[PDB]
């Protein structure tokens, strides 16, 4: 009682099962000489089944007798992820997207079944063995070396890719990290993406993916930066449903075009997602352009192309400059957290930030209280909303 | 506020403050036989949530009949738990040795006090938040990119140095130009009797000072002599005392201190009219809890050390672009360098055009004021404040 699936893009996984008070049934790639049979996944299922004797709750587990880390959610049922030991860096930024990924599919099937399921969770469990089928392939390397991006270049560029550049480092990091890099080809698409990944930690690289020439990707909720590329036909599908249920917004940065179009604040984003989440589970019982710009990086890449390419000191001052943003988004979150008693006072104090932090502009606001709220969630409701 | 203890089927000993008042209330048979063996568990290691929050359950054996025995950590969210997952895991791995290469020796208690001094060690370093955590791993992995500009400002005791510094500034008048002093290059030399006010000002204003190297500070916590040019060489502030004369004697020279006087209220320095250090230190600051105060003189130094980097390296400024150099083209080249694009005022550039010169004397032999002490100073006239 399973089915298998074979992909190009060979599988990092071993099997995915559902539980019923055993499996029921058994989703699996057809990855040739595989290491171990079905009743070690079906016996170890209930392993991690039956220990406990409303929300979802996640469980997390590492064997390192056979070789397997194993993570599982339970609603009496319970769906589960098989993938070895053989990699635990590799899965552990992807826990936000496979938690979510796999939640929405027990909220659906969970009233899918409050109505009355194996052909109804086919077409949900293969879009999250795709994930991470691709993850394995493309995603990024942690060393980003810089001569690959458009630093380097000698000039930061001749009349539109000067405000180009400005607006799409400028819109990513007030954006919260997040990005879509869209366009025709793969090289330049993978240039604005190490470029605009340059600005990242490396845990939140490890999230992200580079583009590909050949077969079919699509949208995910869940990655910081994005370069899937356009159709034959000259277009593509941004699905208004799930960029909603991603947890921070989006800019969507698009070469060929040289525009920049981005989202409404994550405030917004999180109580418009509450809002479509909400309204979307009681059946059966948008790009707005980028507001303003800044100072930090136009002062930034005005004065980086003065120094020498590959000499090793754009990188140094780039550290400089990350460095000076997240000791910015550190002094913001102490002094929100001792402007109020920790979350007791509601805030009423953002005139004094302004002129106190040296953020009197908005723009350049924006994008420390990003980084401060993508290190300290709940800021952008306790102060905007 | 968060708890740690053992289990095994119940509590052997809390660790956090040994059972300690109201803040913990709720008890450890809770936690304990929900974490252990329900599908009977060879290193196994586990991760649950539990609606407090599940936490780290490494499970150990001791093959010896008493097999069932596991540490295990709890704390007040989900994601500072599973976040750092990876760096829970690889030190209880780790100190879990001592007892599994300790007590497996002893079939064939001595290393106990092992695991209660290491296993406070894993409290004390997982002490603070989730979000401090990570900031501190986002500052060390970026400390680790930059390498020259760090000796000049890298250094709780922060906290009474900065806590000191913003009651210095918001309650002393001209302390814009004795802050110019520290960062320009002239010995501010504290003056004045009543030891422990004068060492509270000196570790005060300790923070602004660029370090000549990779060695600790030129700061000098009160030194009593007559001060000839060997102690203005080598401490960049010093922290003399009135004896009941020495402010004639010192007056001599004029052309390398600024003398802030304790209980006279004046000094004696230049004039400062510039931009950059009103707002490293504004007069009226609302900033509350001083310790906020100097994260952020902390992130203004690394903006400004950031600009003494640029103007530094920067190759068509320093190297002359002519066939015979011409002072007045080189000279009025930088000065349109750091007017213009830097944005300094008139004393900035004299504070950014001293940095850069500790940067590069870092940078060609690792030793000024060592084996190279230089003390570049100007005749500007320095003004008797009152």
């Amino acid at each position: 009682a399973k089915t298998e699936i074979a992909l190009s893009g060979k599988s990092p996984l071993l099997a995915a099962t559902f539980a019923y008070w055993r499996v029921r049934h058994i989703w699996a790639p057809k990855t040739e000489q595989v290491l171990l049979s079905d009743g070690e996944i079906t016996f170890l299922a209930n392993h991690t089944l039956n220990g406990e004797i409303g929300a979802i709750d996640v469980k997390f587990f590492v064997l390192s007798e056979k070789g397997v880390i194993i993570v599982s959610l339970i609603f009496t049922y319970g769906l589960s992820i098989i993938l070895p030991q053989t990699e635990l860096s590799f899965y552990l930024p992807l826990h936000r997207v496979c938690v979510d990924r796999l939640t929405h599919i027990i909220r659906k099937g969970r009233i899918w079944m409050h109505k009355e399921i194996i052909p109804m969770l086919t077409g949900e469990v293969i879009p999250v063995m795709e994930l991470l089928s691709s993850m394995k392939s493309h995603s990024v390397p942690e060393e980003i070396d810089i001569a690959d991006t458009v630093l380097n270049d000698d000039d930061i560029g001749d009349s539109c890719h000067e405000g180009f550049l400005l607006n799409a480092i400028s819109s990513h990091l007030q954006t919260c990290g997040c990005s879509v890099v869209v366009g025709s080809s793969a090289e330049k698409v993978n240039k604005i993406v190490r470029t605009l990944c340059l600005f990242l930690t490396p845990a939140e690289r490890k999230c992200s993916r580079l583009c590909e020439a050949e077969s079919s990707f699509k949208y995910e909720s869940g990655l910081f930066v994005q370069g899937l590329l356009k159709d034959s036909t000259g277009s593509f599908v941004l699905p208004f449903r799930q960029v909603m249920y991603a947890p921070y917004p989006t800019t969507h940065i698009d070469v060929d075009v040289n525009t920049v179009k981005q989202m409404p604040p994550c405030h917004e984003h999180i109580y418009n997602q509450r809002r479509y989440m909400r309204s979307e589970l009681t059946a059966f019982w948008i790009f707005q352009d980028v507001l303003h710009r800044d100072t930090l990086v136009k002062a930034f890449l005005d004065q980086v192309f003065q120094l020498k390419p590959g000499l090793s000191l754009r990188s140094t001052f780039l550290a400089q400059f990350l460095l000076v943003l997240h000791r910015k988004a550190l002094t913001l979150i102490k002094y929100i957290e001792d402007d109020t008693q920790k979350g007791k006072k509601p805030f009423k104090s953002l005139r004094n930030l302004k002129i106190d932090l040296d953020l009197t502009a908005e723009g350049d606001l924006n994008i420390i209280m990003a980084l401060a709220e993508k290190i300290k969630p709940g800021l952008h409701s306790f102060i905007f909303g | 506020f968060i708890l740690i203890s053992e289990f095994s089927d119940t509590k052997v000993f809390g660790t956090f403050d040994l059972n300690y008042f109201s803040l913990r209330i709720m008890s450890v048979d809770y936690q304990a036989s929900f974490v252990g063996h329900p599908p009977g568990s060879y290193p196994k290691l586990n991760f649950v949530e539990d609606s407090k929050e599940g936490a780290f359950a490494y499970v150990h054996h001791l093959t010896g009949f008493v097999r069932p025995f596991c540490m295990a950590y709890i704390s007040a969210d989900q994601h500072k738990i599973m976040q750092q997952f990876q760096e829970l895991s690889a030190e209880f791995s780790r100190a879990s040795e001592c007892l599994k290469t300790g007590n497996r020796k002893a079939f064939a208690t001595e290393y106990f006090t092992q695991t209660l001094a290491q296993l406070s060690h894993i409290e004390h370093m997982f002490r603070g938040d989730l979000c401090y955590l990570l900031t501190s791993q986002i500052d060390r992995a970026l400390l680790k990119q930059q390498h020259i500009t760090n000796f000049l400002f890298e250094d709780r005791h922060k906290k009474r140095a900065g806590q000191n510094a913003l009651k210095f500034i918001r309650q002393y008048p001209f302390a814009h130009p004795a802050i110019y002093s520290l960062l320009s290059g002239r010995t501010l030399v504290v003056l004045g009797e009543d030891e422990a006010i004068v060492r509270k000002l000196v570790t005060a204003l300790a923070i602004f000072v660029p370090s000549y190297g990779c060695y600790a500070k030129p700061v000098k916590h009160w030194a009593s002599s007559p001060l000839h040019i060997m102690d203005f060489q080598k401490w960049k502030l010093i922290g003399l005392q009135r004896v009941a004369g020495t402010l004639h004697a010192l007056s001599r020279y004029s052309r390398y201190t600024s003398i802030l006087d304790l209980d006279n209220k004046t000094l004696r320095c230049p004039l400062y009219r510039g931009t950059l250090v009103p707002r490293l230190a504004d007069h009226r600051t609302q900033i509350k809890r001083g310790s906020t105060y100097y994260l952020h003189v902390q992130s203004m130094l690394t903006q400004l050390c950031s600009k003494a980097f640029l103007y530094t390296f920067c190759h068509h400024l320093h190297l002359p672009t002519h066939d015979k150099e011409t002072e007045e083209l080189v000279a009025s080249r930088q000065m349109s360098f750091l007017k213009l694009t830097l944005g300094l005022v008139n004393e900035d550039v004299r504070v950014v055009q001293y940095l850069a010169e500790l940067l590069k004397l870092h940078y060609m032999q690792e030793s000024p004021g060592t084996s190279h002490p230089m003390l570049r100073f100007d005749y500007v006239p320095s003004f008797l404040y009152k």
